[PDB]
């Protein structure tokens, strides 16, 4: 607030220090939209949703399966099917090594199939081990979390601390007037 | 309940009332109590590991322990209470240098 | 001038020559001020008087030295190799427990505190000056970058400060000044003697902890660079060295690296073997990976305990040390010259010529003194404005002097953290008496029942823990640390005795028989798991 | 250094009282207050003037330049 | 994987044996071990 | 209740400790295996260790591994340098009776591999001063001509410090 | 509470010790380790107390308690003998642990 605040302005800076937007809602309900706004917002879900990620060799193969529950799905609202975390696998970087091969089974599990100095898929399954528990699965990528705030009155309005407000505004649930 | 309690026709009641220098609460914290010496918005932190002061058990987060006064400046401070408004009056001594 | 005078002269006792090797001078005795059954240096300059003739006040260094000749004669004889400067009221000047006529005698006030140099007529003041804990670990952390860790090596010749950075994955590789592109740590400990894998992850994450999936990035590393030891492992070391030394540049195969894991570099361990320096780097590991996963578990660089007062006898010393080998340097630069021209040898004039070369390690200690530079050509710590001039606005202003500390800052841009009153300076530092302008803060004063210690002997200590029962580290498993708390001597880990509160208990009433108690305390701590025992001197109590 | 000859505040000559307050001091062994009440004054003023003062001549005659 | 060698106390790799079977073998030591592996952690 | 005493018991001949770093216990039924084959050498004034491990030729040999690369080994090369200590000692009891032995000296065995200096030294070609910890380096690999008969005997030892009181 | 752990536990490795030392006392082929403390003074043993602790009493009788050590012997430990560099490797061979001695003062 105080004088690294004006400095913040007067020097246009590119990034800057805690910011925060203040959007608004719809309808009068406080405990379902909450959760359901605020479900359509923050990212990397998977530590969550997973339980485990394990690795597996069946004696020419790799399985990296995973075993997505219903339940935590159930509590908050996320509008997703085991589809939309195989797409959220489909880009979860941008070129490292997602490009071959996922698969869709029963019970919920994605084992990604992989091919083949020396011995580099030992290496591959290290660094997609390590890589894998923070990629996001629903939300937006830019935003690191949400509140969701109680005026005097009976209204309730969430707040991010993002980069985005095109996204953001772009959002079901939210009305994009006033931001 | 210090200012209902205090007799009119002295000095520092009646600069509170007027203008220039000196309010409610300067008289309260002469007279009645001076009260949460903070530091950096929170109150004060541990200066040693798990507590402030070596006066103190740890895991002590009690008042007296942790930044809170209660004598007023007529009647004296504790020592603890004077190294506790020491560093909060050395905190805005240093912001102005 | 009583002890550590005697031990200067015991590290450059004897000289050499490119000449013939049958040329030398050996050091026997040095005192201040003394040369036969008479007193002490019967009659000095008063301390009055230079202050009016503009003189300084100063007793002459008597040294003893052997002298031979090719018919093999062996003598001794005293010779005055220069001045060196008295402090007022302390063994050496003629104030020294003096009567209150004798005061009055000599036109000395009997009140004024004294400890004050009087160079070229004026009065110089050697400043107390903190720093941060010399041959201890410190830890600061970052929520940018990452977590980096210090460790300031207070060798004598070199000033080494062997850092420990991260910088992204868990990708731990410590870095040197005297180091290129580095290395991470598992070759780096793997080098020291640790050369299991078994026991390079038991020892820096426990059993059952969440320390482990944190560590093991950087074993994965390390079948992506030179393992299986030392054929490639300390090579890879020794291959990204700075300083090559052409001198000699062929040992860089296996030789290059024990240059560089020894008392040369990064530490003052002096193992021919490593075990212990295999352990302090790899327990240096584990407090920063008990800092990835808790960021709580971190040091403050303005906590008091973690700072050591420097006094006004270090500096004279490390100047005299610098002087004395310059004294040397130029003596034997100026004896070879005359000691190859003639056929004949020459009897005389290899002591009669030293007059002529002592008067820089005269003037020149007065000048560091009166100007204040201090410096050092070996020692990289060039520091300005270290002596000033004592006030002399009343009479509580020249003893609020003599009590002053003053600290050095790094950069005067964003410093934000030592202007604050710390707690932990209760009793120690003065919580009122600061000044009041760019100085608010830095400035500090001492209190009335305070000592700043010394290091005593650091050696009948290590011997008297192994009788209280704790076992070398020669004789433990390296997957024995979730025992009690491990001893640690000055940083040094000895053993990790069981039952430490009994050992700190015995500890305690051994000091209270005579353990001489100036320093030598032992503190628990258990987020370290540890339990410290302290003999270096230099900090208040 | 010496006793002022008057007082600050009224100006009563309080050099005549340091002598003879000095004489009750050491013989005829009386506390500072009543030895300097039956002195003289009776105002706080002027007997502040005996009371806190140091003497630094005896100590500055020591220093003497005119002798040896 | 984190397994560790039982004869040298290394750390071993998976590799692939003549081009079509699977085997954990370390290059420290002469040991090799034909099993499937398992990586569940919480 | 008695005690059980404590005797010096003399002391003429030198005491060492293996105290190996690789094969710490087994499940159970009379654990830690020692084996029989070793037959390693040693060298003074550096102490420098040395004791073997034989394979196992019939499970999990790797003889692609063992053979393509390095030679054909079956010795497994250990490491220790030992250190000289104080107040440590040894002691056996019968049946009333503990006996201190003066044992002086305590190591510790780690596994340094030789074939990988040996296939190093093969595949390259296919100064009176150091001022101590490089000296001891450089006088490491002399000697060794110490290769040594594994003896075993129990009755050599026992009836040797129970003699002279 | 730190004071409760130094008066619990050494009611077992006291135990430990003497399920240790008479128990298997008839004729193993075994050694063990004691950490003697240096300055020794130029004998006396165990005497077990009413079923309480183990404290030694010395001859010159300066008097020197201590029982029990630290688990580090996980690992194989085997002694063994050394002639003058022509025999050696004459292995005796167990450890069972360890005990430490320590002087109380
Ligand atoms: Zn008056
Ligand atoms: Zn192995």
């Amino acid at each position: 607030l105080g004088v690294p605040r004006i400095k913040e302005i007067i020097n246009a800076s590119k990034v800057i220090s805690t910011p925060i937007i203040n959007a608004v809602l719809v309808n009068d309900n406080d405990e379902r939209a909450a959760r359901v706004v605020k479900g359509r917002v923050e990212k990397t879900l998977l530590s969550d949703v997973a339980f485990y990620v394990q690795d597996v060799y069946k004696d020419n193969l790799s399985f990296i399966q995973v075993r997505i529950d219903l339940g935590t799905i159930d509590k908050l609202q996320l509008e997703l099917t085991i589809e939309d975390i195989a797409v959220a696998i489909t880009r979860a970087s941008k070129l490292k090594i997602q490009a071959s091969d996922v698969n869709i089974i029963g019970k919920d599990r994605i084992a990604i199939n992989v091919f083949p100095s020396e011995n580099d898929v030992f290496y591959r399954m290290q660094q997609l081990r390590r890589a894998l528990p923070d990629v996001v699965v629903k939300g937006l990528p830019d935003i690191s979390r949400a509140v969701i705030n109680i005026r005097d009155d009976g209204k309730r309005e969430l707040l991010v601390e993002g980069y985005g407000l095109r996204d953001v505004m772009c959002t079901d649930g939210v009305i994009g007037s006033r931001t | 309940v210090c200012i209902n309690e205090l007799d009119n026709w002295n000095a520092p009641l009646i600069m509170a009332t007027c203008g220039s220098k000196g309010s409610t609460l300067n008289v309260s914290q002469m007279v009645a109590v001076v009260g949460q010496q903070i530091i950096s918005g929170n109150r004060v932190p541990d200066g040693f590991q798990d507590r402030s002061l070596p006066h103190f058990p740890k895991n002590s987060k009690t008042p007296q322990s942790k930044g809170f006064v209660r004598n007023s400046f007529f009647s004296g401070l504790s020592p603890p209470e004077f190294l506790f408004h020491a560093i909060s009056g050395r905190e805005g001594l240093v912001d102005t240098a | 001038v009583d002890t550590d005078l005697k031990k200067i002269i015991k590290a450059n006792q004897l000289i050499l020559s490119d000449v013939d090797p049958e040329f030398y001078l050996k050091y026997v005795d040095i005192r201040v001020g003394k040369k036969s059954s008479s007193s002490t240096k019967d009659y000095l300059t008063p301390p009055h008087e230079c202050r009016l003739r503009d003189m300084t006040y100063s007793a002459p260094i008597y040294v003893d030295i052997e002298y031979t000749r090719g018919r093999n004669i062996i003598m001794h004889k005293d010779v005055e190799i220069g001045r060196m400067p008295i402090m007022l009221r302390s063994n050496k000047c003629i104030l020294y427990d003096a009567d209150e006529s004798k005061m009055a005698k000599l036109n000395e006030c009997p009140l004024d505190p004294g400890g004050y140099f009087i160079v070229n007529g004026t009065e110089k003041v050697i400043l107390v000056q903190e720093q941060l804990s010399k041959n201890r670990i410190i830890v600061e952390a970052d929520e940018k970058k990452g977590i980096v860790q210090a460790s300031v090596t207070s060798s004598t010749h070199e000033r080494k400060s062997k850092t420990y950075v991260i910088t992204k994955n868990g990708k731990i590789y410590l870095k040197h000044n005297s180091i290129a592109e580095e290395i991470p740590i598992a070759i780096v400990l793997k080098a020291c003697g640790i050369l299991s894998d078994l026991e390079i992850m038991q020892l820096v994450c426990g059993n059952d902890s969440s320390y482990q999936d944190i560590f093991a990035v950087n074993l994965e590393e390390s079948s992506k660079l030179d393992i299986y030891t030392q054929q490639q492992a300390l090579e890879y070391i020794g291959a990204k060295v700075k300083t090559m030394r052409r001198q000699k540049l062929t040992i860089l195969q296996e030789g290059i690296e024990a240059i560089a894991t020894t008392v040369i570099a990064h530490l003052t361990v002096e193992a021919l073997d490593f075990r212990e320096k295999a352990l302090y780097i790899a327990m240096m590991t584990r407090r920063v990976v008990m800092a990835m996963y808790n960021p709580k578990m971190i040091d403050d660089r303005d906590y008091v305990g973690n700072k050591r007062l420097e006094l006004a006898g270090q500096l004279i010393s490390l100047l005299f040390e610098d002087l004395f080998k310059k004294f040397n340097n130029d003596f034997k630069l100026s004896i070879d010259k005359v000691l190859k021209k003639p056929n004949r040898a020459m009897e005389y004039d290899a002591l009669l010529s030293i007059n002529v070369h002592s008067n820089n390690i005269t003037s020149g200690l007065n000048r560091a003194i009166s100007t204040g530079n201090w410096s050092l050509k070996r020692f990289k710590m060039e520091r300005a404005g270290v002596t000033h001039v004592l006030s002399r606005l009343s009479y509580i202003s020249a003893l609020g002097m003599m009590t002053r500390i003053s600290s050095q800052f790094e950069k005067s841009r964003k410093v934000s953290g030592p202007r604050a009153l710390q707690p932990s300076q209760f009793g120690m530092l003065c919580t009122a008496d600061t000044p009041e302008g760019e100085a608010c803060g830095l400035v500090k004063n001492l209190a009335l029942m305070t000592h700043i210690t010394t290091d005593d002997e650091e050696e009948p200590i290590k011997k008297l823990c192994y009788v209280l029962g704790v076992e070398d580290i020669t004789l433990i498993d390296s997957a024995s640390l979730h025992l009690n708390y491990g001893v640690y001597l000055n940083g040094t880990l000895i053993g990790s005795i069981r039952f430490p509160t009994k050992f700190v208990t015995q500890f305690r009433h051994l000091r209270r028989t005579g353990k001489v108690s100036e320093f030598i305390s032992i503190y628990s701590n258990s987020h370290q798991m540890a339990v410290h025992i302290a003999t270096d001197g230099g900090r208040i109590c | 250094m010496i006793v002022p000859v008057r007082c600050f505040s009224c100006g009563k000559v309080v050099g005549d009282k340091w002598e003879s307050y000095l004489n009750l001091l050491q013989e005829d062994e009386l506390d500072e207050g009543t030895a300097l009440s039956r002195l003289g004054l009776k105002r706080y003023c002027c007997r502040r003037m005996i009371l806190t003062h140091v003497d630094l001549i005896e100590k500055f005659l020591r220093y003497n330049p005119l002798e040896k | 994987m984190l397994s560790f060698c039982p004869s040298c106390n290394n750390m071993l790799l998976i590799t692939s044996g003549d081009s079509g079977v699977y085997t954990l073998a370390c290059r420290s030591c002469p040991y090799e071990f034909p099993i499937e592996g398992i990586e569940i952690y919480d | 209740i008695e005690e059980f005493p404590l005797k010096i018991s003399g002391e003429e001949e030198s005491l060492h400790v293996f105290q190996y770093a690789n094969r710490p216990r087994l499940v159970g039924r009379k654990p830690a295996e020692h084996p029989f084959i070793s037959a390693a050498r040693y060298k003074p004034k550096s102490h420098l260790w040395e004791i073997d491990i034989p394979l196992d030729e019939q499970a999990f040999y790797n003889k692609d591994k063992a053979e393509s690369e390095w030679n054909g080994v079956n010795v497994q090369t250990l490491k220790g340098v030992g250190v000289e200590n104080n107040g440590q000692y040894a002691a056996f009891v019968k049946d009333m009776q503990v006996y201190l032995v003066p044992i002086e000296r305590v190591a510790q065995l780690k596994p340094f591999f030789k074939y990988i200096d040996d296939a190093n030294v093969t595949r390259k070609q296919e100064q009176n001063r150091l001022t101590g910890s490089l000296l001891a380096h450089k006088v490491a690999d002399e000697e060794a001509n110490i290769e040594l008969t594994w003896a075993e005997g129990t009755f050599e030892q026992f009836k040797d410090t129970i003699v002279k009181e | 509470k730190e004071a409760a752990a130094e008066l619990e536990l050494l009611n077992a490795d006291h135990q430990h010790i003497l399920r240790k030392l008479k128990k298997m006392n008839n004729k193993p082929e075994r050694f063990m380790v004691f950490q003697l403390p240096t300055r020794l003074p130029a004998v006396g043993s165990i005497r077990v107390h009413k079923s309480g602790k183990l404290s030694v009493k010395i001859g010159n009788v300066v008097m020197d308690i201590g029982k029990g050590a630290e688990t580090t012997f996980l690992q194989d430990v085997i002694a063994l003998s050394i002639a003058d560099d022509a025999s050696s490797a004459e292995l005796l061979g167990r450890v069972d642990g360890k005990i430490v001695v320590t002087p109380q003062i």
